[PDB]
């Protein structure tokens, strides 16, 4: 259960991430 | 820590420890040959700047995985499935970090090193290999 | 170290699995109280000699420590033993170079860490606290 | 058995580590 | 097997782990409710089956996978990856039916014990819980 | 136990690693010569009576390895020192019994073969493998 | 590459399985 | 600390049994 939504914020960051180093 | 650190003789203990590992660690760098010293600096560079600009959200999501229900096993498989449909270099950057932050908060040394190697495994696909590759 | 870094991914692989231990290394020491710092200079200085000085012996002891019937249980009992009936800091330090040596050898970082862990326990007796205590 | 006799060379490697010292 | 069971020591060593292993599985379907007793015995019925008709097939299977680039936790992520797309019964329980046959050829207990636990994970998918759960 | 079937999955994950884990040891067994065997059966008769003749001992002393500052490896060598000065049948049965109780409460399956496969080298010196094999 | 196609040949395995059921 | 003594129960146990065994 935490694990499912933890991986999600890390797909959240993950396009932080790329949108800006874009 | 310093509830494991109790007696001189955790001390010494952890002394010790600390001793092996460095030592091994510094004796593995030195066979690594150039290319994979530059791996090395890229992943230092790219992970030390997310775990830093995200460093409050890894705090949190640590707090999450300290849960009683979660484990490394299924967050593996929930992190393989994210990368499967998410091809960025972001998650994999991310995911890094916040293995790592699960690493400097985990007291127990067997199956810190355990955490790593399986993770490494599921973060290192096709995609991020070719990412850090591209990278010099 | 080589004969493990065949493809791409296994250069990544190994990037990323030392950079995640690395970290949590720096991390370890980083919350480290002065006494434990203390004791990892002392037995970084005295074992860095040992291991000097005794290199040649500490070679030809691995390649026997690398025959099939060799199992570190049973060296870890064998060590025990020989800690009980001597008292002198030399054995202790010699022991955790040679560990050292098989640490620095071995590419299985879970067996590693395993191996380190356990003589940890055994090579740290309330002599060897001693003695480190002593040339705090 | 080697594990036997590696401890025993520690040993000695010890002890004369000892009395250099 | 044999060929580990040379000195009268391995064979009193592999007595003795067999007694501690089979009182531990023994003692714990003792603790176990009628509920998880069910479930054994569905999974052992259909899986005894799949084992028996496909027993060819589990057996070439083996082959690769003691191939030297064979690793569990790769083989784990590619299941996790299978059960994803693909929410047959047939799947899982053919999983089970060859980590099992990996179990029987696996001298390592350890080595074995960690692959029961990782892939017990990844093969009780929601999908699979929900099989298991209307065959009661 | 039952704290950790609280899900129905937990319960499906847990029928699956006993499945696997009963499969192996069916299996190991069959493979077995005639001599480990016999073993096997001395191991059974001799421990269940320890077991059973000392199970108030046993429970009392496994409340004092539920403690804070126990660890498996610090017992090891304890169990290993004793064994050098004592030479009888009854401390080497008693450490078979106390170990097998200590994996009966022990849920976790990878720290609990780790206890069996360490203990077991520690255990059967060559004064307790001239008992069983003195039998029969 | 050998687990990639391991775990191909236990889908085709699980099909031919659900089938026959 | 506890398993210094927990052997020595051991060490106590296989001791009665020894006896007895005779
Ligand atoms: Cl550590
Ligand atoms: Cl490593
Ligand atoms: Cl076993
Ligand atoms: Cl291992
Ligand atoms: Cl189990
Ligand atoms: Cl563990």
């Amino acid at each position: 259960r935490p694990e499912i939504w933890i991986a999600q914020e890390l797909r959240r960051i993950g396009d932080e991430f790329n949108a800006y180093y874009a | 820590i310093l509830d494991y650190l109790s007696t001189e003789r955790d001390h010494v203990m952890m002394a010790v420890r600390y001793y092996m590992s460095k030592q091994r660690l510094d004796d593995l760098y030195r066979q690594l040959p150039t290319k994979t010293r530059s791996y090395i600096d890229i992943i230092n560079i790219y992970c030390d700047k997310v775990s830093n600009d995200y460093n409050r959200d890894m705090n949190i999501m640590y707090d999450m995985a300290s849960t009683k229900s979660f484990t490394v096993y299924d967050f593996n498989n929930e992190v393989n499935t994210i990368m499967l449909d998410n091809k960025g270099l972001g998650v994999r950057l991310a995911t890094i970090s916040f293995i790592t932050e699960l690493g400097r908060r985990c007291m127990n040394p067997v199956k810190t090193i355990k955490m790593f190697t399986l993770l490494s495994h599921t973060i290192c696909d096709d995609c991020f290999v070719d990412y850090i590759t591209d990278i010099s």
